[PDB]
DNA sequence: GTCCTATCGATCTTCGGAAGAGATTCAGAG
DNA sequence: CTCTGAATCTCTTCCCGCGCGCCGTAGGAC
């Protein structure tokens, strides 16, 4: 058994049982694994650009007979790295470069070219890049793209009573859906007779396509029906039955010969009788008059002597008209066989709708109900009728809706082409008829196998489709028309319109989220959601119970707990921890692989619909370490259905307890125990706790911890193994171990950390290290802590101590009550960076400068600016300080103002400034820290490759040719100057020399080009000189009103700062920090919260036993005593530890981390029993019954009967209070209408909306009323006066009439309408 | 408006009026140098196709756009609906001297109070202070008293507590779905930020405290102020607008306060002697030698207001506990004590507050209702009614309550496996062994909480009702009833599948122990589509109300008697057998239509059009009466209008 | 690079809203 | 031959507050 170096330093006492036979993938896989499938050429064409390009090119006019052809394409690394892009504002982006080929052909001859220019890799535009955290920087900004979960591509049958004329009926429908191009409906007739539409356009009858095909009716009924046949032999129209055709339906006539009779008049017909029929060979048989003139015919009928019609395919028989025909000769008549049942006769009864004749007449049809307007014409309508289905520029099932479309139809093969064809529709047809006959089903619309995932990697190569598909217009007309002569690729395009569809997508479509950057969980949930929304899919508005709700296939696949509760719940989903995207998108999930009775450790992936073909176990399933069963019987899932099966029936078994949940609910403890919604609510809030000041470690967790925090990218992980070299909080440098290190290297990842910066949130980010100097580090170690983690655990927030009782009714309802001490010691404060940024412009009225020469103010304000025109570093401020003295000609000083109410410390600045514009001594200020640390850092090399190098010379003279008369107080390149023979060794020193310096020289063009980096200006938005902005940092507190929650769901504000007299202690005088209220856990079900406090009780109480042996001077083999008695606690836990193995030192240094509670794991589904918290309990010196009698501060009395006390986590969420608190009393005022401005950012007024004034209206509330809505509001005039009446303390208003009122009226009358005031 | 330097806000209607005026300049042109038919028909119909997008864009074949397909907004556009002027800016609008905050409780608070922050009363009083440093000469004018304003001088203080001394504050939370829902606070300064609100009223704004933002308007006027007073304070409103019933319904901790306070514990400290009343019953149980639920015997007084309304006051020796004599010392004196004599809850406490106001009036039920509050509170301290997870009983019947049930579900399976049941019929039955089994663990586990407690008569244990700390939650009434504890302890039983359809093998376990995977999988499809109702039922439930409020709105009672002898008749609902609801409820403070008869003939009983207030309805509950007839709004022969007769009772009064 | 003029007058606006009601279109017949 | 039934089309409605975040005419001709 073995933890790595940051495992080996708190580990977590488990309480697994379950051995976890697959461990967790990468978190983000989902994304990068999608971006990376974009990015790469690939010659098997699907997926990437490559495909893309290949959807387009060749490209040709016919009038130019000539073409532009893509070869390849290229992929420059990026203008800018990912931590400058994002400093100068730019988008980290890689420019694209494709071989065009031009080739000109020839009139006359065979197509040899005239000439072909291969362009040199023509520029086609700058397609943004992914960050390996799986995120996209697009303005700096950080920005993530959800994956979308869609309706797949293929053939969908479906059906619905009530929402369909409701005489008890249903009414069947079957829809071909394309990836790009027209959908095509078949439905029915409530009469059953049939019909098509395309793109939801106007019913048609259905056999117009096939008569667009160009089927004679003949043809259709051969395809579509079954024949019966009359043979007009051995007497008049014997009829050719064929058995099987009459069962369960009643012989109402006479059919019978030759001995004993079949079936007579009036009864059913059964397989005896059938039998009896073919073994008398009824292959012609008599039957009378009234049944062939009940037929319709099958084929066509002229007489040929005549040469004129006497019955058609479709047309209906009668006597007389069999008569007349078969007296014409035709001595066999066909016919259909259409029992109601069975055969129900569809395509006949639209052939009574169809107004067409044949083809053309109905392409005429086509053309006038789908382009009225347009003139219908032969040679015109085939140019709608082919790019509708048959068209690769119009429609494309791609491979995923061709697997689909043919699965569906039951075909034994999955390469197919993206068109349709003939037969392919006819099938169509013919399994929805089946439906009808009542021979068949339909799909499950909201099944996870059929709606896909759509990732980054593929939203994103639609869009430059988009743009192929403009250039494609482009690029044809140039051609067309162009000479060929002086034309060369970069002429024929441009990247204008590619770089608009993908600069508008990754920029500003419904899917390019901005990042929840708030702690390191957000940003992973956010990386992995899954959304229905967005172009092509549904909308938030418009979709109900049918895709709201789980289904029984979201299992392993989509966390049920885990969606955004509001007007969207389960439009949003959140991928489920173990699953995956199937190669065509669908969701797969891992399951174990269980080979007769045995569980063999292999896992196959399922999707969706393979899952239904097998019988699969419940992870919790116990085993005999041989794995087969214990139990003799199993509950199992099958098709939906759940129920319990034998040992050795079950055919797969989940792979772990995590497997049904989210990361997002995955980090619950106890979770076996909680309501759904209070599951939902916590794993809702999880993600919104912000970064307090201090993070350390959840006392009780589920062991995603470890993963979450590492995998999210945030901390920073060592890319090679090594030993520290130095660290220093902004810097940590390892020197890798040459077993890991690359041969011509210096050997030395430094890791510049990030310090204090915005979030997109706000919060504050600060890595800080977690190695000590000298200290071993292993490949993937964490070596600094991100936001909120501490040793890599993920921390979101703080194991308050807390007592559940209630408090003279300060915790009422929900609210907590703290104790002074939380606050007091900094647990809960936070920090929040704002950024301010002034502009500066080349306006009409001239150029604006900064300075302090500001026009109208004195050194009253100033005395904070340096002398160029920009606040101090360190300066700490306040509304209405002058951050940057801009100031405008013709001189106005409008300058950068602190906005009122915050306050804070300016933590940094940044200037940006155009090309060919003049620098000042704060550029100069970021220039000098800049290129300083980029020369240390590079020296740092330099240095170790020189001293390397001089060891070069020194070690091969010292050992042999030996010139040490003196040495090493010398230069060490003006060693070459000493007397040594031309002997090799002096020719070594020559060469040595020479290698040293093209050592300098390396650095001597590495070194200018970092500084050129730093030198240049930036790339401003037109109109604008320079800009600057400046940081605040403000360190808010914890206050009442900040709103506080558990992982549980639970929540609350805080409801008062209790001084520490006041808290509760108990029987040792230790006060409590909070106090939770007790009736919300059983009046919301959420009392997997109690568990955790009692856990959290014995994770203290381990630590309290600690803490006094580390105090008491214990020597290590006691204390390693102590925490192995710890570690083997409880039943046959997973986990297994030898503290005998860990050399005292490394048990010294882990003592000192269990020192506050020893942290634990109780995975989702696999906890702890509660016999195993209490003989944890027991193992402290604590209490087993959980509780501990209290006494209240106020007066030293006991509280009757014992209450809950114990360490709870707890997290400060984002809703803190004085971003919200508000109040207005006059202000800015609106333009078009003088109602008040609305907002925090902007001062404004609270809206008295609509509904207030109904309830102003329901009390007799007149007067208050008339003020709210025009004093208080609106009379431009009234406001002013009553203002003033106020200050006078008149307590009087003059009303008026609104001024949004007279903006009504000139609204109408700006129509013709004349709407006026009147009089009487 | 110019936005971000030197580039004009895309203002729509000035592009819509560009594409008139330049189809216009062309056609004055085309037409004065005499095009031809079909030139000027081009240029008029794309004129009147211009003219369309100006009035009302998109009620053409497609709407015209300059971007990304976005419409331009027309005037029309701009005159209706959810973003035009008659909702958006005339029928209600933004205001000033307004602010919100996030809401917080305050136990402290009288009923009539709430606490605001300084900051907050500061910003929003500002013009009264003006008018009071003036008014001191403190400051010289505006110019003056603004500055020192900003300074936030020692002296403002002491004036903003007197600006504010006693001006009524408008607090409403939104959606406010009715009335109640605005009302008016005096406010009380604050070092904070949060809003603190009075505990009793979050009940009546569906206010939790869970972070819920609160906004604040102060009323500027004199007439403001004396509405505010008059008809929204808080005290003025202790009833429900829609049905007789309080709205100071008590918040669950009061509740297990009292009822903690008030039962009997068999065994106890200092059970059994006797005393002369509560103060010695208070010192007797502070000094801590009796315990507060313990018997005693106590002398009691209580007052009775007579026939003519004046208090009658009587003594006695009464039987009862340490904690209802205490109980007692909070009423006042005009109730008589056997409302209190007895171990109270939630509806038991609500009728004592309601034959408050029966009895006395609102000005006392007010502050009872206070001292309730407040007593509730400190007796819940000090019983330290915690909850924790050794008090989750689990009747070990249970165990074979199941391993019973099983066998017979496999008998109904066993004539399956024989094909001897149907396959409907299998399962329409086992859910109904399952249901069997269900109602036997329910009630097992109720009867092990209640069983729980029994002890010793200092000879011989003996049986009590049960201080397991969620019982009392349950049999209090303070939170989660039956259906709850049944959940976490009993089991959580049948589940329903996404088309309601039940499952065939239930949830046999408990919040106590743990879920499984699949009962937890499961368990979803009840909560996701109890949350998907929430969401989406949300928006209809406010179509309903706007489509009311504007049919209704035009109502206003406008005389005091039409003058009418018609109306309707009341009965109970008579129906599915026993009755569902009782006269009582209907036709209480209606008015008599017709002249009501005693049961039998000719003995008239209630005048022809007399208010049946309670004592008239007791009345007739004393009468063997069935059906009753009694004027409705629907009947009222007052035009343009309702008459108040025919109205009847105003339920807030 | 700036200023002025115009929009697919040589395509393709998205299928995944329901409803609920009206205006407007067609049966079986006196 | 069109008169009362019914049939397909479009139009209109869809909680209240609130807070962030960003993003914001183009193409051609002189
Ligand atoms: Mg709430
Ligand atoms: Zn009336």
């Amino acid at each position: 058994m073995v933890y790595s170096y940051t495992e080996k330093k708190r580990i977590r006492k488990d309480f697994g049982k379950r051995p976890q036979v697959l461990d967790v993938p990468y978190l983000l896989s989902i994304q990068l694994d999608s971006f990376q499938k974009f990015i790469e050429q690939d010659p098997e064409g699907q997926y990437g650009l490559e495909a893309a390009f290949r959807s387009v090119f060749p490209i040709q006019s016919y009038s130019g007979n000539s073409e532009l052809q893509y070869v390849s394409y290229r992929l420059g690394e990026p203008v800018f790295d990912v931590q400058e892009c994002q400093i100068r504002g730019v988008t980290y982006s890689a420019p694209l470069r494709v071989k065009l080929r031009l080739v000109i052909y020839e009139r006359e001859a065979p197509e040899g070219t005239v000439k072909d220019i291969k362009e040199q890799e023509v520029y086609m535009g700058e397609i943004p890049l992914m960050t390996d955290n799986g995120t996209f920087v697009i303005n700096g900004t950080e920005r993530v793209i959800v994956s979308q979960l869609h309706r797949s591509p293929g053939v969908f049958f479906d059906s619905d009573k009530g929402k369909t004329h409701s005489s008890g009926k249903v009414l069947y429908n079957a829809r071909i859906i394309p990836y790009r191009g027209s959908w095509l409906d078949f439905e029915f007739d409530p009469k059953d007779n049939l019909f098509v539409r395309i793109d939801r356009r106007r019913k048609l009858p259905a056999t117009i396509i096939l008569r667009a095909l160009n089927y004679t009716t003949e043809q259709i009924l051969d395809l579509f029906f079954e024949k019966v046949i009359f043979e007009i032999r051995d007497n008049k129209l014997q009829m050719e039955l064929v058995p099987e055709r009459l069962r369960g339906e009643t012989a109402s006539f006479d059919i019978e010969a030759n001995g004993k009779v079949y079936v007579e008049k009036g009864r059913r017909i059964t397989a005896r009788h059938i039998r009896q029929l073919e073994k008398d060979d009824v292959k012609l048989i008599e039957v009378p008059v009234e049944y062939i003139a009940g037929k319709v015919v099958a084929k066509d009928y002229i007489d040929e002597s005549t040469g004129e019609l006497i019955c058609a395919a479709n047309m209906e028989l009668s006597l007389d008209l069999l008569a007349k025909l078969s007296q014409s000769g035709h001595k066999r008549i066909e016919t259909l066989f259409t029992n109601d049942l069975d055969h129900g006769p569809y395509i006949s009864e639209t052939l009574r709708v169809d107004p067409t004749n044949d083809r053309l007449s109905a392409l005429v049809e086509i053309y006038r109900m789908m382009r009225p307007g347009e003139p219908p014409t032969r040679e015109a309508a085939e140019s709608l009728f082919e790019n509708l289905f048959f068209s690769e520029d119009r429609y494309d099932l791609s491979a995923v809706g061709r697997m689909k479309f043919n699965r569906s139809l039951l075909r034994e093969e999955i390469e197919g082409s993206g068109i349709l064809s003939k037969d392919d529709i006819i099938d169509v047809m013919k399994k929805l008829i089946d439906i009808r006959n009542g021979k068949g089903e339909v799909d499950d619309i909201d099944h996870l196998g059929n709606r896909r995932i759509r990732s980054v990697g593929e939203m994103a190569e639609n869009q430059f489709r988009v743009g192929l598909v403009r250039v494609e217009r482009a690029v044809k007309e140039r051609l067309s028309l162009g000479d060929l002569d002086t034309l060369m690729p970069q002429d024929m395009i441009n990247a204008k319109p590619i770089s608009a569809a993908v600069k508008e997508f990754f920029g500003s479509s419904q899917l390019s989220q901005f990042m929840d950057q708030n702690n390191p969980l957000s940003e992973i949930t956010h990386k992995r959601r899954i959304s229905a929304l967005g172009p092509g899919g549904l909308t938030r508005e418009r979709a109900g119970f049918e895709v709201r709700d789980v289904h029984p296939t979201h299992y392993g696949r989509v966390c049920p707990i885990e969606t955004p509760e509001g007007p969207n719940i389960g439009l949003i989903n959140s991928l489920s921890v173990y699953a995956q995207t199937n190669e065509y998108g669908f969701l797969e999930t891992p399951y174990r692989k269980v080979t007769d009775g045995v569980v063999t450790d292999e896992i196959h992936y399922l999707s969706a619909i393979e899952e239904g073909n097998y019988v699969i176990a419940q992870a919790n399933s116990n085993l005999d370490e041989e794995g087969h069963f214990v139990e003799d019987l199993v509950t199992c899932r099958s098709k939906g259905e759940s129920s319990l099966f034998s040992r050795d029936q079950v055919d797969y078994m989940d792979v772990s307890t995590q497997q049904v949940v989210s990361v997002g609910a995955s980090l619950i403890p106890f979770l076996e125990h909680d309501d759904a919604n209070r599951a939902l609510m916590g794993a809702n809030m999880q993600r919104q706790a912000v970064p307090t000041l201090r993070a350390d470690k959840p006392l009780v967790g589920t062991g995603m911890e470890r993963a979450v925090a590492v995998d999210s990218g945030v901390t920073a992980v060592a890319k090679r193994g090594g030993v520290v070299q130095y660290v220093d909080a902004s810097r940590i440098v390892i020197k890798v171990n040459e077993d890991e290190m690359y041969p011509g290297e210096a050997g030395i990842d430094i890791y510049n950390l990030t310090k204090y910066t915005r979030s997109n949130q706000n919060t504050c980010i600060n890595q800080m290290p977690c190695v000590s100097l000298g200290e071993p580090v292993e490949r993937g170690d964490v070596l600094a802590d991100g936001p909120s983690t501490d040793l890599g655990e993920l921390a979101l927030g703080q194991n308050m101590r807390v007592a559940f009782m209630p408090w003279n009714g300060y915790n009422f309802e929900d609210s907590i009550l703290v104790s002074e001490r939380v606050v007091q010691e900094d647990r809960f404060t936070t920090i929040h960076i704002q950024e301010l940024a002034c502009v500066s412009r080349d306006t009409k009225l001239g150029p604006e400068e900064i300075t302090a020469d500001i026009p109208n103010v004195g050194e009253a304000a100033l005395s904070k600016l340096d002398e160029s025109g920009i606040v101090y570093i360190g300066a700490e401020v306040t509304g209405g300080d002058i951050l940057v003295g801009k100031v405008t000609p013709k001189v106005k000083d409008s300058s950068l103002r602190v906005p009122n109410g915050v306050s804070g410390t300016v933590i940094d600045v940044q200037v940006f400034t155009r090309d060919g514009v003049e620098k000042d001594k704060r550029a100069l200020e970021i220039e000098e820290m800049q290129l300083k640390q980029a020369k240390k850092d590079l020296s740092e090399e330099l240095q170790i490759l020189e001293a390397g190098l001089f060891s070069r010379i020194r070690a091969v003279l010292v050992a042999g040719g030996v010139e040490a008369e003196k040495l090493d107080k010398l230069p060490r390149d003006r060693w070459l100057e000493l007397g040594l023979t031309d002997e090799e060794k002096q020719n070594q020193l020559e060469q040595l020399a020479e290698q040293y310096d093209e050592l300098k020289h390396e650095f001597e063009k590495k070194l200018e080009a970092k500084r050129r980096k730093i030198t240049q200006g930036d790339d401003l938005a037109p109109g604008v000189l320079k800009i600057v902005k400046v940081y605040l940092a403000v360190k808010r507190r914890i206050q009442p009103g900040d709103k506080m929650a558990g992982r549980h769901g639970n929540k609350g504000v805080i409801s008062k700062i209790n001084p520490i007299e006041d808290m509760p202690y108990d029987e040792n005088g230790t006060p409590v920090d909070i106090v939770l209220n007790p009736l919300g856990v059983p009046s919301r079900m959420n009392i997997g919260q109690i568990l955790e406090t009692h856990l959290g009780m014995a994770a203290k109480g381990i630590g309290d036993k600690i803490n006094a042996m580390l105090k008491q001077q214990q020597e290590v083999a006691k204390l390693r005593e102590f925490i192995q008695r710890a570690y083997d606690l409880g039943a046959d836990v997973r986990q297994k530890v030898d503290l005998s193995t860990f050399s005292d030192e490394e048990v010294m240094r882990l003592a000192e981390n269990l020192r506050k509670g020893m942290p634990i794991a109780t995975p989702v589904f696999d906890g702890a029993k509660e016999a195993e918290i209490k003989e944890l309990l027991k193992l402290g010196d604590l209490p087993t019954s959980g509780q501990i009698r209290l006494y209240d501060g106020r007066t030293g009395e006991q509280f009757e009967r014992p209450v809950t006390v114990g360490y709870m986590y707890m997290l400060k969420l984002n809703h803190l209070v004085d971003d919200k608190m508000h109040a207005r009393s006059t202000g800015s005022y609106s333009l078009v209408t003088q109602q008040p401005l609305g907002g925090k950012a902007q001062f404004g007024g609270q809206r008295f909306g609509e509904m207030e004034v109904w309830a102003l209206e329901a009390y007799g509330a007149a007067y208050t009323l008339q003020e709210m809505l025009t004093v208080k509001s609106d009379d431009v005039n009234g406001r002013t006066k009553m203002y003033k009446n106020i200050v006078d303390g008149n307590h009087q208003m003059e009303p008026g009439m609104p001024e949004s009122f007279n903006v009504l009226l000139k609204e109408i009358r700006s129509l013709g309408i004349n709407i006026e005031l009147e009089d009487e | 408006v110019p936005l971000d330097g030197g580039r004009f806000a895309t203002s729509d209607l000035n592009d819509l009026y560009r594409r008139v005026i330049n189809r216009n300049n062309r056609l004055k042109r085309l037409l004065d140098l005499a095009a031809p038919d079909i030139i000027v028909r081009n240029e008029k119909r794309m004129l009147q196709e211009a003219v369309d997008a100006l009035l009302d864009n998109g009620r053409r074949g497609r709407a015209i756009t300059g971007s990304n397909k976005r419409p331009l907004k027309s005037l029309a556009d701009m005159i209706k609906g959810k973003q035009g002027r008659f909702r958006q800016n005339l029928l209600g609008k933004r205001v000033d001297y307004s602010g919100r905050s996030v809401i917080t409780v305050g136990p402290y608070l009288r009923l009539h109070q709430c606490g605001l922050p300084k900051k907050m009363a500061l910003e929003l009083f500002k013009p009264f202070i003006y008018g009071k440093l003036e008014l001191r000469g403190l400051a010289t004018t505006i110019k003056a008293a603004k500055k020192m304003v900003e300074r936030e001088e020692a002296v403002v203080w002491d004036i903003l507590d007197e600006v504010i001394r006693e001006h009524p504050v408008l607090l409403n939370r939104a959606p406010t779905l009715h009335r109640l829902g605005i009302q008016a606070f005096e406010p009380v300064l604050i070092e904070g930020k949060a809003i603190q609100l009075h505990p009793l009223v979050c009940a009546a704004y569906n206010a939790d405290f869970d972070g819920d933002q609160m906004a604040v308007h102060v009323p500027l006027t004199l007439e403001a102020q004396l509405e505010a007073r008059a008809l929204m304070m808080s005290t003025n409103n202790i009833l429900s607008p829609a049905n007789g019933e309080p709205i100071i319904v008590p918040s669950q901790d009061v509740v297990l306060g009292l009822y903690y306070m008030t039962r009997d514990c068999v065994n106890a400290k200092g059970e059994g002697m006797v005393l002369t009343g509560p103060k010695e019953a208070e010192r007797l149980y502070r000094s801590g030698l009796a315990s507060l639920h313990a018997r005693v015997k106590v002398r009691i007084t209580e007052y009775e207001k007579d026939a003519n309304g004046e208090l009658v006051a009587k003594t006695s020796l009464k039987d009862t506990t340490v904690g209802r004599a205490i109980l007692w010392m909070i009423v006042p004196k005009g109730l008589p004590y056997s409302i209190v004599n007895q171990a109270l809850g939630k509806k038991a406490i609500s009728k004592m507050l309601n034959t408050c106001y029966r009895i006395l009036g609102l000005k006392p039920t007010v502050i009872f209702a206070d001292q309730i509050m407040y007593t509730g509170f400190a007796y819940a301290a000090r019983s330290g009614a915690s909850v924790g997870i050794d008090d989750m009983v689990i009747p070990e019947k249970k165990h074979e309550i199941i391993s019973e049930a099983e066998a017979e579900v496999a008998e109904i399976q066993e004539q399956f496996q024989s094909g001897l049941v149907t396959a409907g019929e299998r399962y329409n039955k086992v859910i109904d062994i399952w249901a069997a089994a269900n109602d036997r663990v329910s009630k097992a586990m109720m009867d092990n909480l209640q069983t729980e407690t029994v002890i010793n008569r200092d000879g011989q244990e003996e049986k009590q009702v049960s201080f397991n700390s969620i019982y009392m939650m349950a049999d209090s009434g303070a939170r989660g009833s039956a259906a709850q504890i049944r959940q976490l302890a009993g089991m959580r039983g049948l589940m329903a599948k996404p088309d309601g359809s039940i499952i065939e093998t239930p949830i046999t376990a408990n919040f106590r122990e743990g879920l499984n995977v699949l009962q937890y999988f499961i368990s979803t499809h009840g909560a996701r589509k109890g949350l998907a109702d929430t969401a989406l039922k949300t928006a209809n439930s406010g179509y309903l109300t706007r489509r009311l409020v504007d049919v209704a709105q035009d109502l206003v009672v406008t005389e005091d008697d039409c003058g009418t002898h018609e109306g309707i008749m009341m009965t109970p609902v008579i129906e599915g057998g026993d009755v569902k609801e009782p006269l009582r409820d209907r036709v209480l403070g209606r008015v008599t239509a017709e002249d009501v008869l005693k049961p039998g003939t000719a003995d008239i009983l209630v005048p022809r059009n007399t208010l049946l207030h309670e004592q008239w309805c007791d009345l007739l509950e004393e009468n063997s009466v069935d059906a009753v007839k009694v004027r409705s709004v629907v009947s009222c022969d007052t035009d343009f209008g309702v008459c108040a007769h025919c109205y009847g009772r105003d339920l807030a009064r």
